[PDB]
């Protein structure tokens, strides 16, 4: 999904709030922050109602303005909140009743999500690789500032997990697949715009192909 | 218009969902109680700093964590949620390494602790992975142009802690003494251990 939440590699924001080694207070600075993990840890391994993929890409449905004012812990109130009511758990109104007040929520998903790819090749590290070039409007652990860029393997997982953009709309055809270790170079991402070196995304084996 | 839409206190909507949840029997008993304490007391990056000292002192260990990380992190039982596929980093004289995961927040929960409020900024989450330099420059960090930076984006399973080197100044301290300079931020990879000066 090409949201904003895609937020590698774009420009206009300032310092980076904190130095080194400042104190950053407390795990939790509100005594409601500790419920949206616990809450969905208890959602995806008490109730089974949904999966972490699904988490992330409900977050990532966020309105696009909604998601830019919300400070972290509250884009997994709002999250897990929408979880319950689109999986029939809880109803809107009776979060509305009980915060007494407003409660908006991400908006629905405009996909079905897509199935683990059937054709993928089993890479070996060292072999070069070009991420490919689609576009998914569901939920995709690809960023966009790796599509179709070419860069190296350093490492094959020695495990295996669920294609996330099947499981994060809780879709039945994941499959399983391991990821890889990709390192591109710093321009090959950003041109000459950039002052690092390199960068390595951990891609599922279905974003790739040979270069 | 552009505005935000009109929104109850967000103290109000986590406690309104949870009363939601628990009203309904959803919740085991002290569950939510149960996380805070481990998010809070045990998810620590007192962990990832021991790791750090046992592979400085240890070419065993050291051995075993960069080659499975996991299996290294077992040993000292500190696998958990948001950590159970561990990759260990080594910077070296020409690599620095830092981790970000700008799709969201992923972080090595049991041996670096939750991430915190600033490695989940959008400014660090769009900045680090196309100017890393700059960016650990800002936070206070200067790394050398005869160092390549090389940013590892957690963008699935894999979950990471940079092994910095070990500073010089450092001959014969123990575990306890080497593990007091290796911070939550030399675990993310934006600050480098510092001895007393
Ligand atoms: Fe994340």
């Amino acid at each position: 999904m090409d949201g904003v939440h895609d937020l590698a590699g774009v420009q206009g924001f300032g310092k980076v709030p904190h130095t080194v080694n400042a104190d950053i207070g407390p795990t939790f600075h509100a005594e409601w922050e500790h419920l949206p993990y616990s809450l969905m840890f208890a959602g995806v391994a008490e109730l089974g109602a949904f999966s972490v993929d699904e988490v992330r890409y409900v977050v990532e449905r966020m309105e696009p303005r909604h998601y830019m004012m919300t400070p972290y812990y509250e884009r997994y109130v709002i999250g897990v909140a929408t979880l319950m009511v689109e999986k029939g758990i809880l109803t809107q109104d009776e979060l509305e009743s009980l915060a007494g007040g407003p409660f908006p929520l991400s908006r629905p998903s405009e996909s079905e999500g897509r199935p683990a790819p059937v054709e993928t090749t089993t890479f070996e590290v060292g072999q070069r690789v070009r991420v490919r070039d689609e576009y998914v409007p569901g939920h995709i652990r690809m960023p966009a500032y790796c599509r179709g860029r070419v860069g190296t393997i350093s490492h094959r997982t020695t495990e295996k997990w669920p294609f996330p953009d099947a499981i994060g709309h809780g879709r039945n055809d994941a499959g399983e697949e391991p990821t890889y270790h990709v390192k591109f170079a710093a321009e090959e991402l950003f041109g000459s715009d950039t002052d690092g070196g390199s960068v390595v995304v951990d891609l599922f084996e279905g974003y790739l192909e040979p270069a | 218009e552009n505005a935000a839409p009109a929104q109850a206190p967000v103290s109000d909507r986590a406690w309104a969902l949870f009363r939601a949840l628990d009203g309904k029997g959803l919740v085991p008993d002290g569950y939510v109680e149960g996380w805070k304490k481990t998010f809070e007391e045990d998810f620590s990056p007192r962990r990832g700093a021991e790791l750090v000292a046992r592979a400085w002192t240890d070419p065993e260990f050291r051995q075993l964590l960069l080659t499975d990380g996991t299996a290294a992190v077992a040993q000292y039982g500190y696998l958990g949620p948001q950590g159970e596929y561990i990759v260990a980093v080594e910077d070296t004289p020409t690599l620095k390494n830092v981790i970000v995961c700008s799709l969201c927040s992923c972080t090595a929960w049991p041996i670096l602790g939750l991430p915190p409020t600033w490695y989940k900024s959008f400014e660090y989450r769009a900045r680090v992975v196309r100017e890393p330099r700059k960016v650990l420059s800002e936070m206070g960090t200067e790394i050398a142009s005869d160092i390549e930076i090389r940013v590892y984006d957690t963008t699935a399973e894999t979950r990471y802690m940079v092994l910095p080197q070990r500073p010089a100044g450092t001959e014969g301290w123990s575990q306890e003494q080497l593990q007091e300079i290796v911070t939550k931020d030399c675990l993310i990879g934006v600050a480098i251990p510092q001895v007393p000066t």
